[PDB]
C-alpha cells in the first residue's frame, strides 16, 4: 500500500504543562499577547454563557493539572480562524485547572448552528481537547447543552455514540453563578459515568 | 501552430514488452518479422494533440454516474488516481487519459462479449479524464472483476483497467493496462508476463491507497504514469 | 552510466479498445465530444481526400478489431496541435476497422511539406500508430502518395530505408471511391509486403 | 442416542484470538474480565448435533441461484471448495458448514446495513452445505466486496466470508471467517489482527485454486478448516 | 513436544450474524427447514418450560445482536445429536436477541440429570454458547435452576467455581410468563455479577 | 460405454517442453508457426482407451526374457519401477506403460540405425506393463548406454529408456524420457535442454533405490510419473 | 496459490519409436497383441471407411518417422473405453508413416454425432495426437469430413477457430481406392496450409 511520510509521535503535556501553555494558571510571568480563556469580548454577539466543570480521574479523584483547548463557531455558525485579540470573538481558547483553582473556566457565547460534510445540521457544540499528566495522547470531546434538547435528539455526531445513556455524559447541566447564564461540563476520564472521546 | 523544440528519450525495448511473445497467442501473427526502422525524430514526432478545448461532459471521469439509467452500479466502489509524469520526474499537464474497462463480474459492454456474467444497467465502463497543472487525475469507479479469455485453456485476465495517454506528443502517447494489488492473477496472465523483466510489471500495479480513500463509502488505489522523458534539443546541426 | 525513471510499460490496447476509444464504432452510446475520422470539414483548405485501407496479418487476414490514430499537417504543411471540434481541420483523428466494417475512413485533406531536423524536406505523408489486440506496443508507420513521386525519391526519410522494394510498403495507391478522389493504404503487419514500421 | 467416548484436544487460547483486543473496540465491553473456568469434558461438552436429516434445498450451497428473482448475481462468479479436517488430520464427515456473505459491492442483505453500494436483487448471501464423506465443501458465490465499518474513523473489513461449523461436538464448534489471497486489507484489519500469532492468520487465507475452477465460467478458492483432535477415552478413573 | 494440526482461528460472528444463522430474526425470507428456539413440539415428555433471558454488556447495556447455541438432554437425561424437524425433542436448538426483541425465547422441556466422565451425577443443566459482535471466540456457560437446590449443591461442575457467590450467576430463578412455568436467566458478559464462562 | 464425468487440470506449457528449441535441430522444420487451438474438455478429450482387457504375455515387462533367442543380455541388470499418481497424488490403477531403449552400447535394434556398436543377440529393448491397483509398475531391463546422433557435431544422448504412458484419458496421454541419476551428459544434451526449468528435467531423472534391488543381482531405480490431474465436474452449465 | 504435484515433462518419442510402439511399422517382430491402425472389423456397424494421408514438415518434405494416435466414437457416438481385440470396434487405434510406407492408412468407421459439456452437437470428428522425432510434446488435431457440411457449419470445435481458411486443413477430402470409401487427411505441421493444433 501507499506509505505517506509518518505523523510525529505525541507525548504527554508533562505535569509542567502550564509553564508553556497556562503562563497566568501556573504563576509565571505572562508576555504581551497570550491565548486564554476570554474567546468572547463582553460586546460580542450571541447569548453570553459561563462554561465551568472539573475534570476527574478513575478513582473520582480532582485532576489538578489538566490543560484544555476549545474551538466552536461563533452565535452565526461561522468558525473564526484568524485569531487576534482585537476581535470580538475567537473560535480558540485555553483554560486550566490548577492545585490553586480546580475548576476550569471558559467566557464565551453559545455557538450557533453549523453543518457537516453531507449537509445535515448539528446541534450547538464546542470542540474540546483535553491534556494532563498521564495522558499519553490528548483526549478530543464536545460539549453540548441541555436547553437545546431538539437539537441534541437530532445530531448526527450525538447520533453515532451506541448508546443512550453515553449522550447524556457530552450534555453540559445549565445552572446560575452571579446572574450569569452557566453550564457545568464535568469530564470523568475513566470508570463509572466516563464521557465519551472522539476519534477523527 | 506546434513546432520542433523538443527531444525525446528514446525507448527501452527492452523494458517495454517485445512484438513477438508466443504465450500471448495472438501475437504470432500480429507481429512484425522484420526490423523496425530508426529514423531521427523531426517535427511529424516530436508534436501531438492537445486536449485542453475538448468539451468534457461533467461526469466523464465518474463511472459511477456516466451510464445512468435510475441508479448506482453493483461493485466496489474505487478511486483510481495517480499522477502522470515523465523520465526526468516533470508532471505533464493538460494530458489525456482514456480508461475503460469491465463491470464487477468481468463483464465489458461490447457486442463480441458474450460472457455469462451479466451486464450492468448502470455501467458503462468509459471514462476520460484530462490531468490538471499538476499532473494529476482521478477517476471514479468499481472495481472490476477479472475476465476468462481464449488463449490458453484456463486462462483469465488479472481485474484491470485499460489506460491511453497522450502526452506531449504522438512519440509519448502510450495504451497500458492498470492491475491491482495483491491479485494472485498477475503472475499468471500471458499478457503481463509479455514484459520480461519483473520490475517492469511492479510498475503497472496500482497500490492501495487509504489516505486517498473516502471513510465509510469508497476505497482508493494510487497509479503513477511515467511517460518518455522530455528534453530540449542541443548541438543540432552544429 | 545515468538511469532515469523508467517508462510505463506498454500493453496491448485489448479486444475491446473500441469501447474507451471509438465508442460509434462499437455501437455505444457517444459522448458530445469524439475524437474520429472526420479531420477535415467541407470548408477546409487543401486538395479533399479520402482515405481507406485494411490491416493484413500475417496469414493474409484481417485485423477487424484495429485502432488507428493518425497525425498528419494541414495543406500549408503546418502542424494543428489545438483539437477542437468547431475548427475546420485538426491535424488528429482515431479510426478504425469493425467487424461490420473491416475497412477504416478517414476524411482530410492532402498534407502539405514539412522539413526534418535538418532542414531537409520531407514528402508528404500522414504518421500512423497502429493498435489492437496481439499488439504489445503500438506499430508507428507513414502513409506517402504515388503522385509525388519526385519529392518521395528525395525524402530523408524514405531514403532510410535501405532496399527500395521495402519503400514501396510505404506508398498509397490513387484511386477513385464515389467519384471522389481517394487513396489506398493497406497495412501488412506481417510477412510478403510487411509494411514499414519505424522507431523514434 | 449420543455418548461420551471421545476426548477434545484442549483449545490454544494463544492462537485463538484473546477476549480482549482493544483496536477491535466492541470487545472492550464484551469481554469477561474473570478468567474461564476449567472444567472437564462429560457427556454435555463432548457430544453435539448432527444435522444429516436436515432438509437441505437444491441450491442451499449455490448463492448464485438461491434468492433468484429473474436473474444472475453481478460480481467475479466464484467456488469456495476446501476440507474440513481435525488437528489429526482425520477428515470430518457429514458436518454443517454454513456461510454468510456481503453482495459484489459490500452490501450485507440485513436491515441495520445502510451502506450506499446497492443491493443486488439476485443475491442473498446465506448459503449452507454438510461435507461429504471425505470431509469436503463447496460453494458457488460472487466474490464478496469489502466493507466500512465504525470502528476507526477509516476502518475497512477486508472481503470476507464468514463460517459457521458445527463438527461432532459443541465443544468443536466453530464460528471463522474466510480471507481472500493477496487483499492488502488483511494486515490493517483490527478483527484479523485480533490473532496475535501471524502464523493463525494464513490459515484464514483462501488461496486461489486455477485447479479448481470452470474454464471460461468461474474461478475458485481452496479454504481449508481445521477443527479440535478428536481423540479417543484412555485411562480414566483407572 | 509432538505438535499437531493447529486448529482454524476463530474471529467474532460479527453484526450480520443473523443473516446466515437466524433468518426469521434477520426479517429475511427463510428456507424450508430452519434451526431455531423450537426444541420441544407441545406433545413431548416432561415438564413444558419457557426460557427467556436478556444479555448485558460491560456496562450494564443490553446486547440486541446476540447468538445463542443450547445444548441439552431431555427429560430423560439423554442427548439427542440427530437433529430433524419431525421429532417431537431435539438437542439442540439457536436463540436470539434482536433490535425488535432484546429478549431471547427457548420453548423446550426441563432437562433430566446426566452423570460426568467420573459417574457423579450433575444438575440439571443447558449447555449455551454465546457469539455476538465483539466476541472473538465464543463463551460457553451452564444454565441451573433454583429448584433444584439440593441436585446444584452437589454438582461436581458447579463445585468447581471456588466462590458461592459466583455459582449463583448460573442460576435461572423461577418466574411465571403467561401462565405458564418459565425460568428467567440473565447474562452478564462483563463485570457486577458476571457471568461464569467455562473452557473445556 | 464411457462417460463425461471427469475434468482435467490444463497442462503447465511452459513447464514442458516448447515445440522450437533450435539446439535440437529436427524441432525447426517441425514445430507449428501457428498458435495451438485452445478448446474446452469435452467426451473426446475426458475419455480414453482401458487397457485391462489387453493380452499382456507373462514377460512383457521382462526385457531379460522378452527376446530369448539362447541367453541372457550384456549389461547391467536393473529394475526400474515407480508409481504412476496424478497431481491430486491419487494412484491411477490399470494404466498402460510401454518402454523402449538401446542395448548397453547405445544401439537401437532399428534398421536406420547404423551406430558402429553391435546389436545384442538377446536383447530386443521393448516393453509394457499395467499398473496394479496402487499404480506401481516394475520392468526388469538392462542399463543402456549413451549413443551419438546427427545434431551438432559431436553431439551424445544420455543414457535413457523411453516411457509411454496412457493415464484415464488422452488429455493424460503422455510420452517421455527417463534419465539416470548422476550421468554427466543429461546437462549437455539438446533434447533435456529443451525442457527451459531445470527442475523439471528432475522429475525425469531416475534415482538409485537400493531398497528396490535384489543382492547380487540387480539394482533398481526408482521412476514415479505424475499425470495431469483428475477432478470430478462441478457446477458446469449451472 | 494452490500447487498441485507437476505433471512429468514431455520428450520426443525420437527417431526410432516404431521400435516400442509400432513394431510391425518398424520390421521387429510383433507380440500376440499389438494396438494397430484396424479399429472396425469388416462385421462392424456404421459406414465402414479408409483413412489416409501424408505429414508434411516445414520445408514440404515428407515425414517418415511420424506415429499417430486415433480416438473416436462408434458409429452411434459412443466411446468405447474398454479395449480388447475381441471386439467388433475399438475405439482406439494407432498408425505411422515409415521410410517404406511415407502414407499412413487406417481402417475404420465413420463417427457418429457426440455432444459437448453444454449439450450442443459436434460434427463427426476423429481425435488424433502426433508424435515424432522433432516433437518435443505431441500434436493434438482433429480430422472431420467433406461430406458432413452441414454438421461442420455447426460444430462448436471447429467454429472456435476465428479463421475460416484454417477450418479447411481439419477436413478430409473424400476418394475412392478400390471401391472402398476414402478419405484423404494431410497433416502440414508447419508453413503454408499448416493443419489446426489444439490444446486441451
Ligand atoms: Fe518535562
Ligand atoms: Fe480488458
Ligand atoms: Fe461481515
Ligand atoms: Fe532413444
Amino acid at each position: 500500500p501507499i506509505e505517506l511520510l509518518p505523523e510525529t509521535p505525541s507525548q504527554t503535556a508533562g505535569p509542567y504543562v502550564h509553564i508553556g501553555l497556562a503562563l497566568e494558571a501556573a504563576g509565571n510571568p505572562t508576555r504581551d499577547q497570550e491565548i486564554w480563556n476570554r474567546l468572547a469580548k463582553p460586546d460580542a454577539p450571541g447569548e453570553h454563557i459561563l462554561l465551568l466543570g472539573q475534570v476527574y480521574d478513575g478513582n473520582g479523584h480532582l485532576v489538578r493539572d489538566s490543560f484544555l483547548e476549545v474551538w466552536q463557531a461563533d452565535a452565526n455558525g461561522e468558525y473564526q480562524d484568524a485569531y487576534n485579540l482585537e476581535n470580538a470573538f475567537n473560535s480558540f481558547g485555553r483554560t486550566a485547572t490548577t492545585f490553586d483553582a480546580g475548576e476550569w473556566t471558559l467566557h464565551t457565547v453559545k455557538p450557533g448552528v453549523v453543518n457537516n460534510a453531507a449537509g445535515v445540521p448539528m446541534a450547538p457544540h464546542i470542540n474540546i481537547s483535553l491534556f494532563a499528566r498521564g495522558i499519553n495522547i490528548h483526549l478530543h470531546t464536545r460539549l453540548y447543552f441541555d436547553d437545546e434538547a431538539q437539537a441534541n435528539a437530532k445530531c448526527p455526531v450525538l447520533n453515532l455514540i451506541e448508546q443512550p445513556q453515553r449522550r447524556e455524559t457530552l450534555i453540559a447541566k445549565r445552572c446560575e453563578v452571579d446572574g450569569k447564564t452557566a453550564y457545568r461540563f464535568d469530564i470523568r476520564i475513566q470508570g463509572e459515568g466516563e464521557t465519551v472521546f472522539f476519534d477523527f | 501552430p506546434a513546432q520542433d523544440n523538443s527531444r525525446f528519450v528514446i525507448r527501452d525495448r527492452n523494458w517495454h514488452p517485445k512484438a513477438l511473445t508466443p504465450d500471448y497467442k495472438t501475437s504470432i501473427a500480429r507481429s512484425p518479422r522484420q526490423a523496425l526502422v530508426s529514423i531521427p525524430q523531426s517535427i511529424s514526432e516530436t508534436t501531438g494533440p492537445n486536449f485542453s478545448h475538448l468539451g468534457f461532459g461533467a461526469h466523464d471521469h465518474d463511472l459511477l454516474l456516466n451510464f445512468n439509467n435510475g441508479g448506482l452500479p453493483i461493485g466496489e466502489r474505487i478511486i483510481v488516481a495517480g499522477r502522470v509524469v515523465d523520465q526526468y520526474g516533470k508532471p505533464v499537464p493538460n494530458t489525456l487519459v482514456e480508461m475503460w474497462q469491465a463491470n464487477a463480474g468481468g463483464r465489458c459492454r461490447h457486442k463480441n462479449d458474450r460472457y455469462l456474467a451479466p451486464l450492468d444497467p448502470n455501467f458503462g465502463g468509459v471514462g476520460r479524464c484530462l490531468t490538471d497543472s499538476d499532473g494529476y487525475y482521478s477517476f471514479r469507479t468499481i472495481k472490476p472483476g477479472p475476465y476468462p479469455w481464449r488463449n490458453g485453456p484456463n486462462d483469465w485476465r488479472p481485474a484491470h483497467i485499460h489506460f491511453g495517454i497522450s502526452g506531449p506528443s504522438i512519440a509519448t502517447k502510450l495504451i497500458t493496462q492498470l492491475y491491482f494489488e495483491g491479485d494472485p492473477l498477475i503472475p499468471m496472465c500471458p499478457i503481463v508476463k509479455s514484459i520480461a523483466n519483473p520490475e517492469a510489471v511492479q510498475q503497472l500495479i496500482a497500490k492501495l491507497d487509504m489516505n486517498n480513500a473516502n471513510p465509510m463509502d469508497c476505497l482508493a488505489y494510487r497509479f503513477d504514469i511515467v511517460l518518455r522523458g522530455q528534453r530540449k534539443t542541443h548541438f543540432e546541426n552544429c
